[PDB]
């Protein structure tokens, strides 16, 4: 629940970062996506742990279905985190906050 | 302005979409843990057993 | 400062007097190097023959240091604190009738350095040379510190279970296997010896030298894998503590971060240095 | 006579080098005889030119000054041939001396005599900076005999030959840590012989750790200025189907058909996931089989590739050559791209530039291996046990005292064993030899050396110290001299192809932009935006990092973190909540480093609260409170500016980097279908963590091998004489069946490519930055820009283009008389 809130938060700021020229929203909203992520991760590794101390188990549906929910929401996270972030300088009289 | 109707933002976006739907709709479906004992194959999930 | 009622002794340094001194330096080192240490405060009869012969030294240089500063500076200071140890410890050991004092005796070959300018000035630039690589070592330090945390967190007495025998205190290896880390019920490695079995009470790899378990310990553990000698010994403990998933994550980005970039990072200002070193001579 | 003599010189180098061990007794004799007739033919030559140049001006030339010696020497030794010379080690030394006629090679090349010139005029220097690293080694020798010196008295058996027991031994042990080969054990072996791993006695490891450094900074130091600046001066002297989307297609499909290939199973034959790998890869074949014909519809050195490729795949639909052939597909590449094709030009060209130093480094080593063949030929021979000296007498059975207890004993069979690498013939002597140049093993091989006895006898301990003096002098000459001028060619070269500062500043101006510094309204606001940029606020923050750094290494295996944990993230989270009031969280993300700092303060909430519902009722998420003092860089301006202008060059050659990626991928897929069968035992170097089974642990061997660790082991842990693993399929009857002899290929091409990447990427990086590396911190640079940018920002919040013309007579008082 704490991860589907942080997925919330993420939602509501990606969808107010479109409007109104507020550029600046789309790197919270990726760092929200990584948070709400990497909370599935730990919780399927929980999960994993407790199903280990209960014979084999078997993954076909859902484990998969868990893993790439979380490396999806990993993913694009860094990806909008990286994509959202300006530009390396690569030139002395280029800087980071420059105009535009 | 120039990295919110970029294309490949867009794509990030939809992917970012696709993932929270899917993690919402897995949030229910307990499918991962399956136990056999050795015919009682059991369904462990987060919420329900 | 003092008129000419003690300067009588300033006549014989523009003689070439420095070359004794040098030859009598040269002497000493090789007095040094005959030495034979023995075990236990045993000896010989050349040690006890040469314990003597280091009193021959101490006077000449006694008797110069105090002829030069009554007729009369950074390489100086260094020849009159040698010999005050020197004396000191000659002093000392007579009225005690300890040896780890004994090792300030390895100061006097920089005294050959002292009497020539050539190596002083060498050095002077060697030295000189060293100042732009501040910011190198504050990243190395910075590294290092960051990665021995990192390894406090993760790996924190994790390396002190392997399989010993059924009942005795005995590790179980094989005919060219290092002792490693044991896990049971794990993700880690479990012992594959007959007769073995895995507890704790290990003190660890290296005779309990190399691990994870406070900062100093992950300090000196770090700046080994650092220098990438004995790095894979590292890396395939901790996968037998823990299992090969993760940590190979950590070394491999120690390895890559902290030898590898830095090793470019120095290269590049040592040759940039260099460089404007040749061309500023260039000029002249 | 040119020709001629030079084919004599072939002949007496070919009959050098075909001396071995247990040569047969037409060999000897025909070698016996043939240094006859050479040094005949040597002296006739030598008549010869004394009246047709004459007496006076054949003297004036270093090239034939040595002729006579060599000649004079050959005629002592001939003539003392019938003498009774005993010691079969002195009558080898005198065979040594017959060895110097080889540098009538080196005599021919004509393109390194600029190059010695330099050295000849700069002796000096080379001696005085040589002096001073001798008299350190001397100093931190005696430091160590002093310390260490008779204090290795470990009651069991082990054997510690890296001891400081007397002057030679603590030189050898100083030069090997100088060397950094095996150091960490020297430096656990004295760690042990005082307390152990206790507070007084592990601060010996201060003097190993000062050791390195120093001796690696002074051998940098060193080394790396004879180089450069003696091969200045030697330059200096010298000058005086066509669609975007097609194509992007092909690349997708040649990415997926290699990492189809590299995922593979070489362990299982028939399995499930092969079948599938094989569909996948018939599959992709097919649409390479109809790529190629509509090339060849609408055209007519890089196509031939693919033709080759798209055949041996099909021909699959030694008969499994063409199965490791297939690893040609990522090579594919290479016309696709551009970058690709220019880089790998480049590094050809840049092969073909460094010829002379291969050539006479290659030589001199020929000539080393010649030595050591004389030196060590058959006395790298040893039995189990010590005691027996012969391969007669080491026979039986003996008793293995493990743990040194007499009272645990076990048997074992005596057999008389070879090492693994020696000086029999010059083959196995120049292996012996490049083993050495690469500081892997070669503490072994000169103890191995300094023990050897005789010809066909067991070694006898510390019998010959003194050959310690043959592999010093190769690895002063080799490992760290011509090597240094090889690293030394390449930035000079690069250096060639790489006024100006004007220029630069009129860049710079041209193209410099205004950037943002929010000056805020709302003086409410204004007081907390006062409060959060005074310097004072920073360095208190600063003060809070450092002091949680300093609580985070206080912990120790074996509970009053948990609340300075939450103290910490409270106060984070209130730096947090009060720059985003002061900024209005629209400035606020406009930094990367507060977005770092939202980032970590997040991270160690979630921290905090996991932890506390765990106390109610994950380890890696205690690593964000580690970060924290990353956020310490942003006011370190000389760090940063460093890592930024590296990690911008890094990022502006990736197709250097991808070169090394390709041949990790290539290596590693050959190694996985060579050496994928061998099974995993304890105690070899092929075992659970070191193998090529799947593709990241062959990644991992590789890389391991990259880094100068044990590869010789590995090397030799592949050779046509392993085990087989039990799930591989083999034909009943035979196990001790796999592994290659084409491991040696394998390895030492891998190495000499990996270290030429490696040096080209290094030097590329650096070249790269050479604007940045060579400036002038006091004439001008763009800091001094920077900081009127900075301080325009302060005169002027947002851009708007230019300011009042009031206040720019102001501005101008600030600025510095260098740039006003
Ligand atoms: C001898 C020698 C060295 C002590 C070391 O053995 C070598 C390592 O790199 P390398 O073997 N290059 C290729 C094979 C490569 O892939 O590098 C990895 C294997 C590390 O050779 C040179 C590299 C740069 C300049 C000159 C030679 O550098 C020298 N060193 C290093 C650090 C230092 O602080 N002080 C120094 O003197
Ligand atoms: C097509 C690429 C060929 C590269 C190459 O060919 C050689 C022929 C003779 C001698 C050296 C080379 C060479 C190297 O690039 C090379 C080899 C070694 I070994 C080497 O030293 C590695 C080990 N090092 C200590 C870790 C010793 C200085 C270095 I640096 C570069
Ligand atoms: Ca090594």
């Amino acid at each position: 629940v704490f991860s589907l809130g942080f997925l919330i938060m993420g939602t509501i700021c990606a969808l107010m970062a479109f409007r109104k020229k507020r550029d600046y929203l789309l790197r919270p909203a990726s760092m929200f996506y990584v948070f709400a992520g990497l909370c599935l991760f730990v919780s399927l590794e929980v999960m994993r742990q407790s199903v280990k101390r209960m014979i084999e188990y078997y993954y076909s549906w859902s484990f998969a279905c868990a893993c790439a929910a979380f490396v999806l929401l990993f993913l694009g996270g860094i990806s909008l985190l990286l994509f959202s972030l300006p530009r390396m300088p690569q030139n002395p009289w280029e800087s980071c906050m420059d105009a535009e | 302005m120039s990295p919110t109707e970029a294309p490949k933002v867009r794509v990030t976006l939809f992917c970012i979409l696709v993932g929270i739907v899917l993690a919402m709709t897995a949030v229910v479906s307990d499918h991962w843990a399956v136990l056999s004992p050795h015919c009682e194959a059991a369904h462990f999930g987060l919420w329900r057993i | 400062q003092n008129p000419l009622r003690k300067a009588c002794i300033s006549i014989v340094e523009w003689k070439p007097f420095e070359t004794i001194i040098l030859l009598t330096i040269f002497a000493n080192c090789v007095a040094l190097a005959v030495y034979l240490p023995m075990p236990e405060d045993d000896n010989n009869s050349l040690n006890l023959g040469l314990e003597k012969l280091e009193y021959f030294f101490l006077t000449v240089f006694s008797i110069e240091a105090a002829m030069k500063i009554i007729a009369y500076s950074g390489w100086n200071v260094l020849d009159f604190i040698i010999v005050f140890l020197g004396v000191f410890t000659a002093i000392l050991e007579q009225v005690n009738v300890v040896k780890a004092l004994r090792a300030f005796r390895v100061l006097r070959p920089l005294r050959l350095v002292s009497g020539v300018p050539s190596l002083q000035v060498v050095l002077n630039s060697i030295f000189k040379a060293m100042l732009p690589l501040f910011h190198i070592a504050l990243l190395v330090l910075f590294m290092v510190i960051i990665y021995a945390i990192i390894g406090l967190e993760l790996f924190k007495g994790k390396m002190h279970k392997t399989c010993y025998y059924i009942g005795t205190d005995i590790v179980a290896t094989v005919e060219n296997e290092k002792p490693s880390p044991c896990a049971r019920t794990g993700s880690g490695r479990p012992c594959t010896i007959n007769g073995s079995e895995c507890r704790g009470g290990w003190p660890g790899p290296n005779h309990g030298i190399t691990h994870f378990d406070n900062f100093g310990f992950s300090m000196l553990t770090v700046y080994q894998c650092i220098t990438m000698e004995g790095w894979t010994d590292v890396l395939y403990w901790v996968n037998d503590a823990i299992g090969n998933e993760w940590p190979w994550i950590y070394f491999v980005t120690l390895i890559l971060l902290g030898s590898f970039f830095i090793l470019n990072l120095v290269l590049g200002v040592l040759s940039g240095e260099f460089t404007k070193e040749r061309e500023k001579a260039k000029s002249r | 006579f040119y020709w001629l003599v030079i084919l004599i010189v072939a002949l007496n180098t070919l009959s050098i080098a075909s001396e071995h061990h247990n040569q047969p007794l037409w060999l000897t004799h025909l070698q016996d005889i043939a240094n006859r007739v050479l040094l005949s033919l040597f002296t006739i030559e030598m008549l010869l030119k004394m009246y047709g140049l004459g007496l006076r001006q054949y003297f004036m030339s270093i090239f034939n000054r040595f002729d006579c010696f060599v000649v004079c020497s050959g005629i002592l030794e001939l003539l003392l041939v019938e003498s009774g010379a005993m010691t079969p080690l002195g009558i080898s030394v005198l065979r040594c001396i017959r060895l110097l006629r080889l540098f009538k090679i080196t005599k021919y090349w004509t393109s390194l005599s600029n190059l010695v010139a330099s050295l000849l005029n700069s002796i000096r220097s080379i001696a005085s900076l040589l002096l001073l690293l001798f008299l350190f080694i001397i100093i931190f020798a005696l430091l160590g005999m002093q310390l260490f010196g008779g204090r290795y008295d470990f009651e069991d058996t082990e054997v510690r030959r890296s001891n400081f027991d007397n002057f030679p031994q603590a030189l050898i042990s100083v030069f090997q840590v100088l060397t950094g080969e095996d150091w960490n054990s020297v430096m656990y072996n004295g760690i042990m012989a005082y307390g152990g791993p206790s507070y007084p006695g592990v601060l010996v490891c201060i003097y190993f750790i000062i050791l390195f450094v120093c001796g690696n900074y002074i051998l940098l130091n060193v080394f790396l200025a004879i180089a450069v600046d003696n091969l200045a001066e030697a330059e200096s002297l010298t000058s005086a189907v066509n669609a975007t989307w097609f194509t992007n297609f092909i690349l997708l499909f040649i990415l997926l058909s290699s990492a189809a290939l590299a995922a593979e199973d070489p362990i299982r034959a028939e399995s499930v996931r092969n079948q599938i790998l094989g569909y996948f890869d018939i599959a992709f074949t097919s649409v390479f089989t109809v790529e190629i014909v509509l090339k060849m519809t609408t055209y007519g050195y890089f196509n031939i590739l693919d033709l080759l490729v798209v055949a041996v795949s099909l021909i699959s639909m030694v008969v499994k050559i063409l199965r490791v052939l297939r690893v040609l597909r990522p090579l594919r590449a290479i016309n696709r791209a551009k970058g690709l094709k220019h880089v790998v030009q480049c590094v050809f060209v840049a092969i073909r530039t460094i010829g002379n130093i291969v050539l006479v480094t290659t030589l001199l080593q020929f000539m080393f291996a010649c030595i050591g063949v004389q030196l060590f030929k058959g006395k790298f021979f040893s039995c189990n046990d010590l005691s027996k000296m012969t391969e007669e007498e080491c026979r039986g059975y003996y008793y293995v005292y493990k743990d040194g207890d007499p009272t645990q004993m076990e048997l074992r069979p005596r057999q008389w064993i070879h090492n693994d690498f020696h000086f029999d013939n010059v083959l196995s002597a120049m292996m012996s030899l490049f083993t050495v140049s690469t500081f892997e093993g070669w503490p072994q091989l000169l103890y191995r050396a300094i023990d050897s006895n005789e010809e066909d006898m067991g070694p006898v301990y510390n019998n010959r110290v003194e050959m310690a003096i043959f592999f010093i002098i190769y690895i002063i000459l080799i490992a760290f001299f011509m090597m240094n001028i090889f690293v030394g060619f390449v930035i000079v070269t690069f250096q060639e192809q790489g006024d100006k500062n004007q220029r630069q500043c009129v860049q710079y101006a041209l193209k410099a932009r205004p950037l943002r510094c929010y000056i805020p309204k709302n003086p409410y606001q204004y007081q907390v935006w006062y409060v959060v940029t005074s310097s004072y606020f920073e360095y208190l923050m600063f003060a809070l990092i450092m002091l949680n750094t300093i609580c985070l290494g206080m912990q120790h295996y074996h509970h009053i973190s948990d609340i300075l944990n939450v103290a910490f993230t409270i106060i984070f989270t209130l730096e947090m909540i009060l720059k985003l009031l002061a900024f209005k969280a629209r400035g606020y993300f406009g930094d990367p480093w507060n977005v770092f700092d939202f980032l970590i303060v997040i991270g160690s909430i979630i921290d905090v609260i996991l932890s506390e519902i765990d106390t109610f009722l994950s380890a890696f998420f205690r690593l964000f409170r580690v970060m924290r003092l990353i956020k310490l860089l942003s006011r370190a301006e000389g760090v940063r500016t460093l890592l930024w202008t590296f990690i911008k060059s890094f990022q502006a050659l990736p197709y250097v980097a991808l070169l090394i990626v390709m041949l990790f991928f290539i290596y590693a897929v050959i190694g996985m279908q060579m050496f994928g069968k061998i099974a995993l035992v304890d105690g070899t170097q092929i075992n659970r963590n070191n193998n090529f089974q799947t593709f990241p642990q062959a990644v991992l061997l590789l890389f391991r091998c990259a880094t100068g660790e044990a590869w010789q082991e590995i090397l030799l842990a592949c050779s046509y004489g392993k085990l087989c693993d039990p799930e591989s399929d083999y034909a009943p009857g035979e196990e001790y069946t796999c592994g290659t002899n084409f491991a040696y290929y394998y390895f030492i091409s891998f190495y000499m490519l990996c270290a030429f990447l490696i040096i080209n990427l290094f030097v590329a990086v650096i070249m790269d930055n050479f604007d940045y590396l060579t400036r002038d911190w006091s004439i001008l640079g763009p800091h001094h820009l920077d900081e009127f940018k900075a301080i325009w920002a302060e005169y002027d919040p947002e851009a708007k283009g230019r300011i009042k013309h009031l206040d720019v007579v102001t501005l101008l008082r600030r600025i510095q008389p260098p740039l006003g």
